[PDB]
């Protein structure tokens, strides 16, 4: 899970 | 033991205050859209890492990608170039790592959601994370680094009503  | 609880807008340390929070990105902050992707956090309980583990490990700078870790980390602010001064303004300085501590909460939304944080970015919205007032973290200092034993953190998020889940960080 990324967060941009 | 300190039990957390965040209401949308209201995150609660028992017995010591209440802080601003905030959860979802800008369109999501709504307890309705909770198992959408970068929506409010899931309802449910978590595990706070409170153990303070210094710079957040860097994935991928190229592409701003800060690599996961179990614990309170600090963001690299002062080398942000280019567009990582835009993403990483949306961490902020800090960041405490958040697990789902019960199946119910970790099967929420199919399992979908995941890599959850409490950061003190000042933005009035979260990356399906929960932002707070940044004093959060000085009273969380405080708190416990005259402490000297068991140190257990959990905060149990519940909407209890359809209200908007910003509780006005956005920078005054």
């Amino acid at each position: 899970h990324h967060h941009h | 033991a300190v039990r957390l609880t965040f209401d949308g807008q209201k995150l609660t340390w028992p017995g010591i205050g209440i802080f601003k929070a905030t959860t979802g990105l800008p369109d999501l902050q709504w307890p309705d859209k909770q198992c959408v992707p970068d929506a409010a956090i899931p309802e449910g309980n978590y595990k706070l890492f409170i153990q303070f583990q210094g710079e957040a490990p860097i994935r991928n700078a190229a592409d701003c990608d800060l690599g996961p870790s179990w614990g309170w980390s600090t963001i690299p602010r002062g080398q942000a170039a280019g567009t990582c001064e835009i993403y990483w303004a949306n961490w902020g300085y800090n960041r405490i790592r958040l697990e789902s501590a019960d199946e119910k909460t970790r099967k929420a939304c199919g399992g979908k959601r995941g890599g959850f944080y409490i950061h003190d970015s000042t933005k009035g919205y979260s990356h399906g994370c929960i932002e707070v007032e940044p004093v959060f973290f000085r009273i969380l200092k405080q708190e416990t680094e005259k402490e000297n034993g068991e140190k257990t953190f959990t905060v149990n998020v519940k909407y209890v009503s359809g209200q908007q889940t910003n509780g006005g960080t956005k920078q005054g």
